[PDB]
């Protein structure tokens, strides 16, 4: 019993060097050979990563594409141009004449 | 004014520039906000935070009810190394040895060299602890926390060591060599074959200095290092067992496999490459920068002593030094861990 | 060199690359018959 | 309606505080008060 | 349910603090600014950098960490490889903890890493040893062959042919969320 | 700022393209041998 | 005692929080300016900090190992003490 298990561990491991050895083989023949550059990487890093880098933002589902935009609520004195406000101005109601035409 | 409830709401926002860019932000800007007059305060950022998270991980973890989690055959690093936390201790402590580097540096996937490297270490490992448990176990008739305990009890002993040495301040003193007795005074004078100096600190230090010569002041290799320190332990006969000897010779050889510079750099000693090295997160780190400190500022004092005048003192030092060894299986059970006390036991 | 030990170790025979070229415990195709069966059964 | 809801409300509960002239995440962006000290 | 605690004092504490120097006997051993490259400490002159220098003429950034002796080795040949070739490009200086954003933005995974930059992203070629083979002879030789291939390309069709490419969009937006408040953008 | 003087809208399409194929190699090849294989030449096939 | 000194110096600071158990940065946005945002802390591209809270101490470890090393290929002498006293595995 002793005698048995003991071997076969051996020609396990046996396995294992085969195993070892093609994969080496396989790796510094076709692997290396067609690693990418690195150039065409992915363009961003996973949440974990970010979160243990203390990096993660989670909020604004949303944006606002343009500086006016963004400190509109910042301003707090011109949150929009003159012109803009005689703008806005034009749309105080939907167009139920635009809508049926 | 009139009363608000009877203004009308149009009306309002018409008079009011300020609220419309609320409402422009909150519901022009974007289509699934809520209804509710204060979208921006803590409580919504706290929720839609929350949500954002238990999204991600009822998305991506691995559960019972797995989303994202099907079709596992190659697994990821981080899953991998979740799974079989073995083969994270593994790739961990070849990472640290073969690249002298911190933990937040561990590589993503490790390299197929050192995968192979690591399986023929276990191929040499495995061979020598099967062979032996085949001759000794069997004539007689979890491994998770025994190593553990294994690596507890070695960084343990390590650090008492360190402490013994840095009592006496023997701990990291290079290019000097510390002597006991003149029996290490003639093995480490025969390195610079009897050139170089000797110096002395009076009766606080147990122990003596020795000064090679500049083109004799190198470091050795760790394959060397462990070849003379097995070679003494035989010819003392106190050999290590072949499994820690075995331990020894891999630790040796991953530390060969960084090359010329293994150690130090060119202009470099050692208290200062260990100071380089030294976690700074490391709660240990002010006891060595205090005891640095006190060795740099006393070997900058220490004084010049030749040859014969430290015999007659590495006598007395040898007779007070195994004295304080003597005390030392004591003072383990003083603060010692209880692994360190019942092996002293 | 720093990493010459190691690569003296990875020398293979002329059986290993070609069957690591075929990628034999590498591939398997038993493992992508298994995938594409558990696919379509989940429809 | 979503949107009528959320506006009925901000009248309501903005038009007639004294204290918000504007939301509160952009009073860094305000004038400061000579009154203060 | 994945979580990771904020932070702690110690890793928040001073990165790179101060320890005790030796005598000079120390220093006597058997093996016993700079002119020419700009050591950076602020992710705002990196970013200066980035965003307009290296849009000018390519940069050389080599980032290093003061536990690693490779970096101490690479070092000085670095500085020489800088004080032979400034001329042409720009050469910088980084500490990964000092300034870790700067490390995220490169995606440098190891140290030392060499990183060829042109446009912020029309040349980016990242120079390293991962295995633990190469020399830092090797990687000076390849940082001179990448200098010169992106001067090369630079050259090539009027200038032309090195525009920005997932930046141009992107913003370096998931691999370090931070530069939503650099475009403005809400987070709430 | 919008274009490039010097350079065409084709150049740029032959930009995207390569920049388009460089990922899709990239992430054909970190994928799992097991599945990508068979999902993308023997079902299409 | 006064050698063990460094031993009562080491037993001291024992249990005091690491890097290797939390993340290793933070953002702080500047209040006045929110376009400008700061990260106290340190670089990491470490993730395992559930499994690397409980061997924190080989990096320190395995350092010693080197150091011991470095001495012991000058001096080999220094670890008779441990030796006599028991603490290592020997076959005497």
């Amino acid at each position: 019993i002793q005698h048995w298990n003991k071997s076969y561990e051996k020609q396990v491991y046996s396995e294992s060097v085969a195993l070892n050895r093609t994969f080496q083989a396989r790796n510094q023949l076709v692997l290396d050979r067609l690693k990418p550059s690195g150039a065409y990487r992915l363009p961003a890093v996973d949440y974990k990563r970010q979160l243990s880098r203390g990096t993660l933002v989670e909020g604004a589902d949303f944006y606002l594409p343009t500086a006016q935009e963004q400190q509109r609520l910042a301003r707090h004195f011109e949150p929009y141009s003159e012109q803009e406000q005689e703008e806005r101005r034009k749309f105080r109601f939907q167009s139920i004449s635009v809508y049926l035409a | 004014n009139p009363p608000v409830w009877k203004v009308n709401t149009n009306e309002w926002l018409d008079s009011d520039q300020y609220w419309q860019a609320f409402v422009e932000k909150h519901h022009f800007y974007s289509q699934y906000q809520p209804g509710v007059v204060d979208p921006e305060a803590p409580q919504e950022v706290e929720a839609f935070k929350q949500a954002w998270h238990s999204r991600m991980g009822k998305f991506n973890d691995r559960s019972d009810t797995p989303m994202l989690y099907a079709y596992m055959n190659e697994l990821p690093s981080w899953e991998y190394y979740d799974l079989h936390r073995s083969a994270f201790l593994e790739h961990m402590t070849y990472f640290l040895v073969r690249t002298g580097g911190d933990f937040r540096f561990f590589p993503e996937m490790p390299p197929w060299q050192w995968l192979a490297h690591m399986e023929n270490l276990r191929f040499k490992l495995l061979s020598v602890a099967q062979s032996r448990r085949s001759q000794l176990q069997l004539a007689n008739l979890h491994g998770e926390e025994y190593t553990q305990k294994f690596l507890q009890y070695e960084t343990e002993l390590f650090q008492a060591c360190a402490a013994r040495l840095m009592g006496h301040f023997m701990f990291l003193c290079d290019p000097f060599i510390p002597v006991q007795s003149a029996e290490a005074l003639s093995a480490v004078t025969r390195v610079d074959n009897g050139k170089g100096k000797l110096f002395s600190l009076g009766d606080d230090v147990n122990a003596l200095f020795y000064l090679p010569e500049q083109q004799r002041r190198d470091v050795e290799r760790p394959t060397q290092a462990v070849q003379t320190l097995l070679g003494h332990l035989e010819a003392t006969g106190r050999p290590f067992n072949p499994c820690y000897s075995e331990l020894l010779h891999v630790h040796a050889e991953v530390l060969e496999e960084r090359g010329e510079h293994w150690l130090t750099a060119p202009g470099e000693c050692v208290s200062q490459a260990f100071l380089r090295r030294l976690r700074t997160d490391d709660p240990a780190y002010e006891v060595y920068c205090s005891y640095f400190k006190e060795m740099y500022e006393r070997f900058a004092g220490a004084k010049e002593v030749s040859m014969e005048d430290g015999r007659k003192r590495l006598a007395t030092i040898e007779k007070n030094a195994q004295e304080e060894a003597a005390a030392y299986g004591l003072a383990l059970k003083t603060m010692g861990s209880a692994e360190l006390a019942h092996k002293a036991r | 060199r720093p990493g010459q030990g190691s690569n003296a170790q990875f020398q293979t025979s002329l059986a290993d690359k070609t069957r690591g070229l075929l990628g034999v415990g590498f591939l398997r195709p038993t493992k992508m018959a298994s995938f594409a069966a558990t696919f379509l059964l989940n429809f | 309606g979503k949107i009528h809801g959320a506006v009925w409300r901000m009248k309501h509960l903005f038009a007639t505080n004294f204290k918000m002239v504007g939301h509160p995440r952009y009073a860094y962006a305000l004038p400061k008060n000579p009154l203060l000290q | 349910s994945f979580a990771i605690p904020p932070a702690n004092a110690a890793a928040l504490a001073d990165p790179l603090p101060a320890t005790p120097t030796p005598p000079p006997v120390f220093e006597a051993v058997s093996s016993a600014a700079l002119k020419n490259v700009e050591e950076v400490s602020t992710m705002e002159r990196y970013e200066a950098a980035v965003y307009e220098e290296s849009f000018k003429k390519p940069i050389v950034c080599l980032f290093f960490a003061r536990f690693s002796l490779q970096s101490k080795v690479l070092l000085q040949p670095f500085l020489d490889f800088a004080a032979s070739a400034s001329n042409n490009a720009t050469f910088f200086l980084i500490d990964c903890d000092r300034v870790p954003r700067a490390a995220y933005h490169a995606r440098v995974e190891n140290v030392p890493s060499l990183v060829v930059m042109k446009g912020d992203d029309a040349f980016r070629q990242t120079i390293t040893d991962s295995v633990g083979v190469k020399t830092a002879g090797d990687l000076i030789q390849e940082a001179r062959s990448a200098l010169d291939q992106v001067l090369r390309l630079d050259q090539q069709e009027g200038g032309t042919k090195l525009q920005p490419g997932v930046s141009s969009y992107t913003h370096h937006i998931g691999v370090d969320n931070l530069n939503v408040y650099r475009k403005g953008w809400p987070v709430a | 700022p919008l274009g490039v003087k010097g350079r065409s809208v084709f150049a740029g399409m032959r930009s995207f393209i390569g920049q388009r194929l460089g990922r899709l190699y990239d992430s054909f090849y970190y994928s799992q041998s097991s599945t990508k294989y068979v999902m993308v030449f023997l079902f299409p096939a | 005692a006064r050698s063990f000194r460094w031993m009562q110096a080491f037993a001291a600071v024992k249990g005091k929080p690491t890097a290797g158990s939390c993340a290793a940065g933070t953002a702080v946005v500047n209040p006045e300016d929110p376009t400008k945002v700061t990260l106290k802390g340190r670089y990491t591209n470490f993730s395992l900090q559930h499994i690397w809270e409980k061997y924190d101490y080989l990096q320190t470890h395995l350092l010693l190992r080197e150091c011991m090393l470095s001495q012991v290929a000058k001096n080999p002498r220094l670890l008779d003490p441990e030796i006599n006293a028991g603490l290592t595995p020997t076959v005497f």
